[PDB]
C-alpha cells in the first residue's frame, strides 16, 4: 500500500549504487539457479543412462 | 571351541556377489586352499579374515571374539604376504628380514635366507634383485615367525620349480604341528590331495 | 615390531631415499634466497617480510617433502603395519611422523643460524625462529599425516594434498610470524609460544588417531 | 523409526515439491518486504540492504558445514552408508554459499573500501572456509570407488570442523594484530530485522530442498545396478 | 606412434572427472592467500613482493607435478613407450612434458586475471606478467625433466643428483621475477623479456633429446 | 637374412656373469624358451634383446642389421609384455586397449577383452579389478597386434588353468603364419617339447 520507495525504475533500481546492489543480485540469482537447473539435469540423466544400460 | 572362524561372511563389490553367507571353522592343523577362478574374490576374502577390510555383513570369530577387540593377541599369531610382498625395495635384503624378527638376530635371519634359497644375495639391494628373488625376501620369513596362522595369498607367484617343493615342505611341517595356512594358488599343489581341505566361495 | 624399531628403519630407509629428501631443502633455500634479491636491497622492507616468508617457505618444504610420508608404502609394505606389529596404529603413524620430521624439520632447524645471519636476523631473532620451527614443524607432520593417508592410495599427487592439507595450518601460520615479528623491536615474546605448545600437544593427541582412520579407510 | 532401506529415494520425494513450493514463498516475503520496504541507513544510504544477500549466504555457510559434521560423526561411529551420502550432499550447496558470501561482500565493501578485494576477518573466514569445501568436494571426486571417498570425506570433514573454531579465532586475531579496528558496528535497526529474519529461515529451506534433490541424485548414483531401479 | 594420442592419454590420466579440472586452480589460489596471512594486508606492500609469491607458486606446481611426470610411469608402464610407439623417444617425452604445462601452466594462466587484482596488481603488471607465465611456465618443465628423469629413475643416486632439477631452474627464476620489476616501475620490459624467448627456443630443442638419453641411461 | 641374431653377448651384473658368448639366432616361426634358475639373467636377456638395456659387449643384430640403427623399423614389429604389465592403474581397461592399439577401434578392443576373459570388466577401472586380472588386461593385447615378434615376460604369473590353456592356444597360431615368441616362464607349457626350442641361458 506504501512503499520505502518512491517511483519506478528512475527511483527504484538506483539507489546511488545501483551496479553493486544489482550484481550482488545477479550473482546470488545465477549460482543458486545454476544448481537447481544442475540437480535437475542429473536427476533426468540418470534415468536416460539407466535407460541406456537397459540393452 | 573352534580357532578363527566366520559368521555368515559377505562382501558387495557393486555389481557382483563374490560370495554370499560364508561359515567355515578352522580348527587346529588345518591346510585349506581358497578355490575359485581368476575373477572371484579370495584376495578379498583373505583380507577379511586378516582384518585389513571391513565385512559388509557378517563378522569374523577369532578364538571366540570378533577382531576389533582381541587386536593384540591376533596380531602376534598371524602371518600375511599378499600379492605384493611387503619389502621396502631399497634396504638389503638382510635388512628387511631384521625388521621382522624379534630376537636372536643377524644369526638366524641369514640362516633364513640360506634356507629360502638367496644365498649369496644377503648383502644386495632388494631393487637390484630379480623379480623372482624379490618373493623369496618375502616367503622367507616362513623359516624365522612363530606364528600359529599363515595366511598365504599367491605365495607361488614367480618361485622356481625347485623352490616350490621346499615351500610346500616346510607348509606340511607347519601344518603338521599346529598351525594353520590358508593358501589361494593356481597352479596345482604336489603335495598329495587327500590333506588339503578345498572351500569354494558359496 | 617395537616402536623404537619402526622409527630407527624408517630412518634407514629415508637416508636410501635421497635425493628426494634434499628437494625439500633445496626449494627452501631457493625461496629464501629469491626475494632479497627481488626486492633489492632494502634494509626495512626485507626486516619486516622476512618472518613471513620464512614461515611461508618453511611450510611449502614440508609439504613437498609429505608427499613421500606413506606414498612408497602403498605400493608394498603399507600393510604388515596394519596386519602385524601389535603396537596400535596410532603409535605407528607417530613413528612415521616422528621419523619424518627427523627427516624434514630437523634438516629445516638445522641451518636456522645460517638463514638468521644471511637476512640479518639478531641474535634474538634467531633463537625466536629456532624456538617456532622446533614447535611448528611437528605441527606441520601431524596437520599433514591425515591428508597424505586419505591420499595414499588416490596419487592425485600435489595439488589434491595440498588443498587438503594447507587451509588446516592457517593458525600455526599466523602465530608463528606473529611470534617472529614480535622479535623484530625485541619485545618479551613467550605469550606467543603458549600458542603454539598447546597447539603442538593438540594436533599431537588427535592427529595419529585421525590418521589411523584415514589409513584403514585407504587400505580398504 | 530408523531402518533405512532404499525408501529414502520414495521418503525424500514427497516433501521436496512442497518444501520447495514453500521455500520461494519464503523468500519473496525475505526480498520483497526487504529490499523495497525496509528504510536505509544514514552511513551507507541505500546500499545497506546487501544485508538479505550476503548474512542468510554467511549463517548458512558455516551452518551446513556444522551440519555436515552431524553427517560425518553419524556416518562413522554408527557406520551408516547412507547418511555419509549427506556428507557429499552438501558439499556443493555450502561451497556455493561460501562463494555466494564472498561475492557480496565483496560487492558491499567496494562502496565503502574503495577497492573490491580487502582482507577482513568476516572474509578471510568465509575463505577458508570456502576452501574447506572445495577440499572436501575434490576429495569425494577423486575415488574411483564409492563407499570409500565418503568415509574419506567424513573423515576430512570432521578433521575441518575440529578446526574451524581454531582458524576462525586465528583470523579474529590476526586482523586485530595489523588492521587494529572492526569496520562496521554490531546494528540492525529494529524493523530490519524481521525482514531478514524472513529471509534467513528462507534461505534455510532452498538449502534443504537443494540437498534432498542433490540426496535424491547421489543414491541413484550407487544404487544403479540392482533391479530396484527397474522403474 | 601418434603423439597427440599421448598426449590426450596424458591429459585424461592428469583429469579423470570434469570435477578435477579445476583442481590446480584451488591450489593456486590457497598458495597466493597463504602469503597475505604472514605478511599481512597492506596493499602496496604486496604489490612489490609479487613476482616472487606468483614465481614461487607456479615453481612448486612445477615441481609437484614433475614427480607424475615420470616416477609413477617408472614403476608400471614406462618401458612401453620406450619399447613400443615408433616414434622417436624425444617425441614421445615432449608430449608428456606439454601436457605438464597444461596441468600447471594453464590453470595459472587462466587464473592470471584473479590473482593480479587479489594481490593488488595494475593493468600493466598483468601484460607483462601474462606474458612471462605463458613464454617461461613451459620453460620450467623442460629444464625440470632432464633432471628428474635422473632423480626418480636412477637407482642408486646419492644426493649429488639434486643439483640438475632445482638450480638451473635459478637463472630463469632470476630474470622472470626480475620483468616485472620493470612492471612496478611502469617502465618497458622489452629486452629482459625478449631474453626469456631465446631460453624458450634454446631449452625446447635440447631438452627433450637430454631427456631421452636421461632415460636411456637410467634404464640401462 | 633371418631374424634377431644376437652375437656374443655379454652381461655381468653385479659380481656374476650372467651369461657369456650366448650367440644365437631366431629363425621364422619359432617358439623359443629361455631356460634358467630363479636368479639368472632371463630378465636382463629379454631386456638386451628388445633394445631397452644395452649389451656389455657384442650386439643384437636385428634383421641384419644393429638394433640401436635402425630402431623405427624394429618398434613396429615388436611386442614385449614384462614383469610389470605397463598399464596404468587408474584408467579403464578398454581405455589401456584403446592406448595399446594401432588404429583405436574401441570396437576391436572389447573382442580383445572379450576373448582373454574379461566380459563385463570393460567399465571397472584396472585397480578396482584383481591381481590376476590386471596382468590378464595386459595380456589381452595378443588378439589385437599383428607385430610378428612376441618377447613375454612371465606370462603366466597369475592367471588360473584356463586363461593359461587360452594363451597357449593363442600362442599355438602365432608362430607357425610368421610369428616368433620369446617365453621365460617356471610353469611347464602344456604343448609338446618338440614345437620348443629350450634355449640355456649359458
Ligand atoms: C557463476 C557461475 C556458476 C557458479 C558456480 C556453480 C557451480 C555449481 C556446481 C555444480 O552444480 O556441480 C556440482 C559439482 C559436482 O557435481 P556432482 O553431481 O557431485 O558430480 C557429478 C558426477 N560425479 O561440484 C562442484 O564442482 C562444486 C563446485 C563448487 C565451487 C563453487 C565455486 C564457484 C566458482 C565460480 C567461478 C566463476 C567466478 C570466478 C571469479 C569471478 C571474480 C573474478
Ligand atoms: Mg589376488
Ligand atoms: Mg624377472
Amino acid at each position: 500500500m506504501t512503499p520505502a520507495f518512491a517511483s519506478w525504475n528512475e527511483f527504484f533500481a538506483m539507489g546511488g549504487y545501483a551496479f553493486f546492489v544489482w550484481l550482488a543480485v545477479v550473482m546470488t540469482v545465477i549460482p543458486l539457479v545454476v544448481l537447481v537447473v544442475h540437480s535437475v539435469m542429473q536427476h533426468r540423466a540418470i534415468l536416460r543412462g539407466v535407460a541406456q544400460q537397459r540393452a | 571351541m573352534g580357532m578363527l572362524e566366520a559368521r555368515e561372511l559377505l562382501c558387495e563389490r557393486d555389481e557382483r556377489t563374490l560370495f554370499s553367507g560364508l561359515s567355515f571353522t578352522l580348527n587346529a592343523g588345518e591346510w585349506v586352499q581358497i578355490t575359485g577362478s581368476n575373477g572371484a574374490g579370495k584376495t578379498t576374502l583373505l583380507r577379511l579374515l586378516t582384518g585389513l577390510s571391513r565385512p559388509d555383513a557378517g563378522e569374523v570369530l577369532w578364538q571366540g571374539q570378533p577382531l576389533h577387540q582381541v587386536r593384540d593377541s591376533y596380531h602376534q599369531n598371524l602371518l600375511w604376504i599378499g600379492h605384493q610382498p611387503g619389502i621396502k625395495t631399497r634396504l638389503t635384503a638382510l635388512e628387511n628380514l631384521h625388521f621382522y624378527h624379534r630376537d636372536g638376530d643377524t644369526a638366524q635371519c641369514l640362516e633364513a635366507l640360506a634356507q629360502a634359497g638367496l644365498a649369496g644375495f644377503e648383502d644386495i639391494p632388494v631393487n637390484q634383485l630379480s623379480a623372482g628373488q624379490q618373493r623369496r625376501v618375502a616367503l622367507a620369513r616362513l623359516w624365522l615367525t612363530r606364528a600359529t596362522l599363515w595366511i598365504l595369498d599367491e605365495p607361488f607367484t614367480a618361485i622356481d620349480v625347485n623352490g616350490v617343493d621346499r615351500l610346500t615342505q616346510r607348509m606340511a611341517q607347519h601344518t603338521e604341528q599346529g598351525g594353520i595356512v590358508i593358501l589361494t594358488t593356481h597352479q596345482p599343489l604336489n603335495v598329495a590331495e587327500s590333506k588339503i581341505r578345498r572351500i569354494s566361495l558359496t | 615390531m617395537m616402536f623404537w624399531r619402526i622409527f630407527r628403519l624408517e630412518l634407514r630407509v629415508a637416508f636410501r631415499h635421497s635425493a628426494e629428501i634434499a628437494n625439500p631443502l633445496w626449494f627452501f633455500l631457493i625461496v629464501i634466497t629469491l626475494f632479497p634479491l627481488s626486492i633489492g636491497p632494502e634494509p626495512q622492507l626485507l626486516a619486516r617480510i622476512a618472518p613471513g616468508i620464512i614461515w611461508v617457505a618453511a611450510l611449502l618444504s614440508s609439504l613437498l617433502a609429505l608427499e613421500r610420508l606413506f606414498r612408497d608404502d602403498l605400493q608394498d609394505g603399507s600393510l604388515e603395519q596394519l596386519m602385524l606389529l601389535p603396537l596400535p596404529l596410532p603409535a605407528v603413524v607417530l613413528a612415521k611422523v616422528m621419523a619424518h620430521w627427523m627427516v624434514t624439520g630437523l634438516p629445516l632447524l638445522i641451518l636456522s643460524p645460517l638463514v638468521a645471519m644471511l637476512l640479518g636476523m639478531d641474535v634474538y631473532g634467531w633463537q625466536v625462529m629456532a624456538l617456532t620451527l622446533l614447535l611448528g614443524t611437528p605441527t606441520l607432520g601431524f596437520l599433514g599425516a591425515p591428508g597424505v593417508a586419505l591420499t595414499v592410495g588416490l596419487k592425485r599427487g600435489g595439488v589434491l594434498l595440498s588443498i587438503l592439507v594447507l587451509p588446516l595450518t592457517i593458525p600455526l601460520l599466523i602465530f608463528a610470524t606473529a611470534a617472529m615479528d614480535a622479535a623484530s623491536m625485541h619485545l618479551p615474546v613467550d605469550g606467543y609460544l603458549a600458542i603454539l605448545g598447546a597447539l603442538l600437544a593438540g594436533t599431537a593427541t588427535l592427529s595419529p588417531f585421525a590418521t589411523a582412520a584415514a589409513l584403514r579407510i585407504s587400505i580398504q | 523409526q530408523l531402518a533405512i532401506p532404499p525408501r529414502l529415494y520414495q521418503i525424500c520425494g514427497w516433501f521436496i515439491p512442497w518444501l520447495a513450493i514453500a521455500s520461494v514463498v519464503v523468500l519473496t516475503v525475505g526480498w520483497i518486504w526487504g529490499f523495497g520496504f525496509a528504510p536505509a541507513d544514514y552511513q551507507q544510504g541505500n546500499s545497506y540492504r546487501i544485508i538479505y544477500l550476503h548474512v542468510p549466504a554467511a549463517i548458512w555457510s558455516m551452518g551446513i558445514y556444522a551440519s555436515m559434521a552431524v553427517a560425518a560423526f553419524i556416518g562413522l561411529v554408527w557406520q551408516m552408508k547412507m547418511a555419509n551420502l549427506a556428507v557429499a550432499a552438501m558439499a556443493p550447496i555450502g561451497a556455493v554459499f561460501t562463494f555466494i558470501a564472498l561475492v557480496t561482500g565483496s560487492a558491499w565493501g567496494k562502496p565503502m573500501w574503495g577497492t573490491w578485494w580487502v582482507w577482513d576477518a568476516r572474509l578471510t573466514s568465509e575463505l577458508v572456509l570456502l576452501f574447506l569445501y572445495v577440499g572436501v568436494i575434490a576429495l569425494w571426486h577423486a575415488f574411483d570407488d564409492r563407499r570409500l571417498a565418503g568415509r574419506a570425506a567424513g573423515i576430512l570433514v570432521l578433521i575441518g570442523v575440529v578446526n574451524l573454531p581454531i582458524i576462525h579465532y586465528s583470523v579474529e586475531w590476526w586482523n586485530t594484530l595489523h588492521q587494529g579496528s572492526t569496520r562496521m558496528q554490531q546494528s540492525i535497526d529494529p524493523a530490519m530485522r524481521s525482514p531478514l529474519r524472513w529471509s534467513i529461515f528462507g534461505f534455510l529451506l532452498l538449502s534443504a530442498t537443494l540437498t534432498l534433490m542433490r540426496m535424491r541424485n547421489l543414491i541413484l548414483l550407487m544404487e544403479k545396478r540392482r533391479p530396484w531401479v527397474s522403474e
